This record gives structure tokens, sequence and C-alpha cells, in this order.
């Protein structure tokens, strides 16, 4: 079943770095739905 | 008319140093000056 092979690694050669926990959302988006929550 | 027999061997002998990047605090940022 499972290949555990994506094409995803093009990301992560350099792009990404491993090991770093990144934050999901930019701070200027949170902040961004908060005003407009108002 | 001698051809030699290449072999599959590559020498190297170059320390990098050691790694030291991993006990830093790692944040990922974004457009500079943050």
């Amino acid at each position: 079943p499972a290949p555990s092979a994506n094409p995803a690694k093009i990301f992560i050669r350099r792009f990404f770095s491993a090991g770093v926990a990144k934050n999901v959302v930019s701070y200027s988006n949170v902040m961004a739905a908060q005003r407009a929550m108002e | 008319f001698f051809t030699p027999q290449v072999l599959a061997l590559e020498v190297d002998c170059n320390i990098e140093c050691a790694s030291l990047l991993d006990l830093y605090g790692q944040i990922e940022v974004s457009r500079s000056t943050f």
C-alpha cells in the first residue's frame, strides 16, 4: 500500500527546513481576522 | 593500446567542522526587519 514517497520533497530540500515547528498562519492574517470581527 | 581498469573509488579527506545549528532557537520568519 502506502509508498511514503510523495513529490512534496521539493520543498524540504532547501525551500523549507525540517524540525522548526513553524506557525500555520501569518501574524498579519491573525490580526486581520481579529479586527474583522468588529 | 592498453586501457586501465577504471576502479570506482573516490577519496576525499575534507572535514567540515561539526554541526552546531540545532542548539540555537529556531524561528521561521517573513519579510525582513521583524
